[PDB]
């Protein structure tokens, strides 16, 4: 009962603790309200080692994204009046370009980040590919996303880690799949050594 | 001050030694108006916050002398919907960075390192004066907008920063409390919750 | 007696990485799978680490069903779940055989071993009530271990410390922290006064 933790990140620095939702609909702002479990408040984040770009777009993040729980569905409405970058490997294969694409959400729109039934059929076909398949799953129970700037193809900032305020979604039921067939996955192929 | 429910937690406390955060943010409930950060090791949270009980990796041979010391460390206490009080349990000196403290002593925002002394019970926050101070902030801002502050420079207002044993400022080798061997950062729930209505004031209007 | 017997922290090299665990149950295991929400397991495949090299990425393949810790009576065991050896730094078993406190032991595939003993632990505690505060204080160490995937390290080994290792954790047993935290409410303080500028 959670559905999804969210992690904020500034750069390539793990800022505040893990948010966990227990609410079918919450929201990612920049406020400050340290106890809603309908809202993970950045505003109220420190960070001793915050630079003046970060503390600046943390000023756009503004009534953020609302992330929504409809049946087996995520979606993700920029409340922001800044846009919202998100990269869901699991959005992105529905329409086809190379899993790391970042797709913009204007101000006022959201998109279907997230589709279950397409995840588990995934997960299934999966299986016979072999471990290694399946263990990299774990990417696709997790969507990134930018407050305010870019990130990826073309926007000259090519990673998350470039972006000032980014955050990072792990869906618990997907999660919880993959480990149910995980755990019966076997071994895998490529082996290691216990010095190198 | 306000009428909504009154928070969870009255305070966060976040424990550090340097640049680096060490151990995970203690969370004190409302229920608990008085709470202990001494350098003990008792895990169980409840009304003690055991900073030797925290462990780092990067802690050195200069900071695991400091922790020897800070002892029954210090009290933070709740007194009127969102003032707090410390009392200085500890056999040495503390730090404390306050806004209340500041202004009390005719010095501008965050120009003064308050040291104080063993045994001594004083005040360091006074809710509604925050409460004030941010609106006013708040005010100017609607006009700076319309004649042409964040959250970040206005948080500030809700926080409370201390250093154990070694003291940093304009008088010691350490210009900064990110420079003291051993330190807490402290957030005011309450004055956050004001905090976030105020926000909601602040007609976005801010130009990209 | 606490409601969490101890308290599991994941690291990579030199990272924490992921929260901090709180065992309630008298079972836990700390594998490298991805189950979010149980509270007999740690798992540490669904953490993740933007700083990931290819190394740790590698070994959190063969951590497996990981290490089973167990809490029997007043003693804990560690058993290897893995198809690859866990290291474990435990001062409070290394002393029971005379290790330099500092050993590393090496725990095969299907092994086990006993990790901590709390009556040996309290004896220890009490003993040094004689030393002094600096003594007492440092029993915090008793009541920390250290366990490394796959990877060993310290003598016998390349890598020296365990924050060299790609894959490590580190419990804390609060049964013994909070029996010493009473015996250092009382011994005093220390008597090398500490400069506010040194």
């Amino acid at each position: 009962a959670f559905w999804c933790s969210i992690a904020y990140y500034e750069l390539n620095q793990r800022v505040g603790e893990t948010f966990h939702a227990s609410q079918p609909s919450l929201t990612v702002d920049g406020f400050t309200d340290p106890s809603n479990s309908e809202r993970f408040c950045l505003g109220l984040l420190s960070n001793v080692n915050r630079n003046a770009t970060v503390e600046m777009t943390r000023r756009h993040i503004g009534r953020g994204v609302r992330l929504y729980y409809i049946g087996g569905e995520v979606f993700a409405e920029c409340l922001s009046d800044s846009a919202i970058f998100v990269q869901s490997p699991n959005c992105n294969q529905r329409y086809g370009w190379h899993p790391a694409t970042v797709c913009k959400i204007p101000p006022g729109c959201n998109l279907k980040i997230f589709n279950n039934q397409e995840f588990a059929a995934l997960l299934a076909q999966s299986v016979n590919q072999g471990f290694e398949a399946v263990y990299q799953l774990t990417r696709m129970c997790t969507i990134r996303m930018s407050f305010v700037k870019g990130w990826g193809a073309e926007y000259r900032r090519q990673t998350v880690t470039s972006t000032p305020c980014w955050i990072e979604l792990h869906l618990n039921g997907p999660l919880q799949w993959l480990d149910k067939v995980l755990t019966q996955m076997g071994s895998p192929s490529v082996r290691c050594s216990s010095m190198s | 001050i306000s009428n909504h429910p009154a928070p969870e937690y009255w305070c966060s406390i976040a424990y550090f030694e340097m640049d680096v955060q060490v151990g995970e943010t203690f969370k004190v409930p409302s229920s608990c108006p008085i709470v202990t950060v001494d350098g003990y090791v008792d895990p169980s949270g409840g009304d003690r916050f055991c900073l030797g009980q925290l462990s780092n990796v990067h802690r050195t041979e200069a900071i695991e002398r400091a922790r020897l010391h800070i002892g029954k460390g210090v009290q933070l206490e709740c007194k009127g919907e969102g003032d707090v009080w410390v009392r200085c349990l500890s056999d040495h000196a503390v730090f404390v960075q306050s806004y209340y403290l500041d202004r009390e002593a005719g010095r501008a925002p965050g120009d003064a390192v308050h040291k104080i002394y063993p045994s001594a019970y004083i005040k360091v926050f006074d809710l509604r004066q925050c409460h004030r101070q941010m609106q006013q902030q708040a005010a100017t801002a609607q006009a700076a907008a319309a004649a042409q502050i964040g959250v970040d420079d206005l948080r500030r207002l809700c926080i409370l920063r201390m250093s154990f044993v070694k003291g940093w400022g304009p008088d010691y080798p350490r210009q900064s409390i990110k420079e003291t061997p051993c330190w807490i950062e402290i957030h005011l729930h309450r004055a956050l919750q004001l905090l976030d209505e105020v926000l909601h004031t602040m007609p976005i209007a801010d130009p990209q």
